[PDB]
């Protein structure tokens, strides 16, 4: 049994769908849980099919099994940042005894936010404590944007941040530089 | 349940390290498995009962125990660097199919303790234009200089933990990028209405949870030995 599991990154902006897609090999297999690990936490059986089933759906999950093809899938209908997880998919045979669970490579999803209005724009924010250590705020820009990266040993640039999953409100991308020469202005840092 | 010990561990190589599984839900089969990025969950070793264990994918450089029904232990006679891995451990019953996951145990396997340090954290107060523009203020905590790459970082508004507005880089970045060695730093953002930072009653705390060396480990430098702690920075609402 080997389960290839697609795609191993999914990026998504809330209010979308979300679709991962499995396969498999081995034609004895009949059961095919999903699991889901919440950031920094444990895989967790959220959602399974079995080979007597052809489609099940609850809360806004869907699950497929085409077990001619030896495929099979999961839809997130509506992604909100609850959904960001690790995702995994598996085959198993199952029923007095015990049979193999052979599980994907995992789905990394991201749930991003969806910004009406975009207003992009760059900040200089001072240090709480200290002098003037400052970090550039890149922000108010949309979940389609990509951020460029630094290109020298001296500035560093963050990747776009990711929601706490428990975010209920005041959702925005945004992404951090600083320096250390400065001898830096924030209107080049990104 | 099941429950997992340790749940951080940094070691030396060389050493050994063993990990332990106890389950309070008479199940008689359980399993290890390490997590690592692009290579899924790799099972190591299972048992289908008490004074049994049997080879998984990967048992190389591991052996397992399992004494009873609700104890099962992953032994590193000589870990190794290749062994910096989150474990889990998982029961199941006879005749299947949910497998239940302990916590999680995380380790590092270090060639010396000479490059850990706990992270340096500080805040950065939102800017007057993004308040003027936005009617919102973004606070920054930036936490630098720590190893190894493991930190939890949260958020704390007058006593408690939040969410709402809350948005983490993913993944830590090496501060020196072409070496091996790199100590790593992580950002965080906070984002309020402008009234609630513009108040100098409301208390904001970046907290960072940092997994280092434990109590019982040996420290030959003239530095604080650098323990499991939390370091903190924080900021008060600024009236104008």
């Amino acid at each position: 049994e080997q389960v290839e599991q697609l795609p191993s990154i999914l990026r998504v902006q809330e209010g979308s769908s979300a679709s991962i897609n499995c396969s498999y090999e081995d034609s004895a297999s009949n059961y095919f849980p999903w699991y889901k690990q919440e950031p920094g936490e444990n895989p967790k059986l959220i959602i399974d099919i079995r080979s007597n089933m052809e489609r099940k759906q609850t809360q806004g999950l869907i699950v497929l099994l085409d077990k001619k093809a030896k495929r099979f899938s999961l839809h997130i209908t509506d992604t909100q940042p609850g959904d960001s997880a690790m995702y995994f998919c598996a085959a198993s045979r199952r029923g007095g005894s015990n049979y193999k669970l052979t599980f994907g490579k995992g789905t990394l999803l991201t749930v991003t936010p969806n910004i009406q209005n975009p207003d992009p724009a760059v900040y200089q924010l001072r240090d709480s404590k200290s002098s003037d250590k400052s970090v550039c705020l890149f922000t108010d820009f949309d979940s389609q944007t990509n951020v460029s990266q630094s290109k020298d040993s001296d500035v560093y640039i963050t990747d776009k941040c990711v929601l706490d999953m428990r975010s209920m409100d005041f959702k925005s991308n945004s992404a951090v530089a600083w320096s250390n020469k400065s001898d830096f202005a924030c209107a080049n840092a990104f | 349940a099941v429950t997992q010990s340790p749940r951080n561990k940094v070691a030396v190589t060389g050493g050994k390290v063993t990990l332990s599984c106890d389950q309070t839900n008479n199940h008689n089969n359980m399993y290890w498995y390490r997590q690592d990025t692009g290579h899924g969950l790799r099972l190591i070793h299972y048992s289908y009962g008490a004074g049994s264990t049997e080879k998984g994918d990967i048992p190389d450089g591991y052996k397992a125990s399992r004494p009873s029904q609700k104890e099962f232990s992953l032994i590193l006679e000589l870990a190794t660097p290749s062994q910096t891995s989150v474990y889990f451990c998982a029961s199941g019953g006879l005749g299947g199919d949910e497998q239940y996951f302990g916590p999680g145990t995380r380790l590092t396997v270090l060639e010396d303790l000479k490059n850990v340090f706990p992270p340096e954290v500080a805040v950065f107060e939102p800017s007057e234009a993004e308040i003027s523009h936005t009617q919102k203020a973004t606070l920054v905590c930036l936490a630098t200089g720590f190893y190894p790459d493991h930190v939890e970082l949260s958020w704390w508004v007058n006593g408690k933990e939040v969410h709402s507005g809350v948005c983490t880089d993913p993944q830590p970045l090496k501060e020196q990028p072409a070496l091996n060695d790199s100590r790593y730093a992580l950002s965080s953002r906070l984002r309020v209405s402008a009234t609630f930072w513009q108040n100098p009653r409301n208390h904001f705390r970046c907290q960072v949870q940092f997994y280092g060396l434990s109590e019982n480990d040996e420290w030959t430098q003239d530095r604080a030995k650098p323990v499991t702690q939390i370091v903190s920075a924080e900021a008060w609402g600024r009236a104008d």
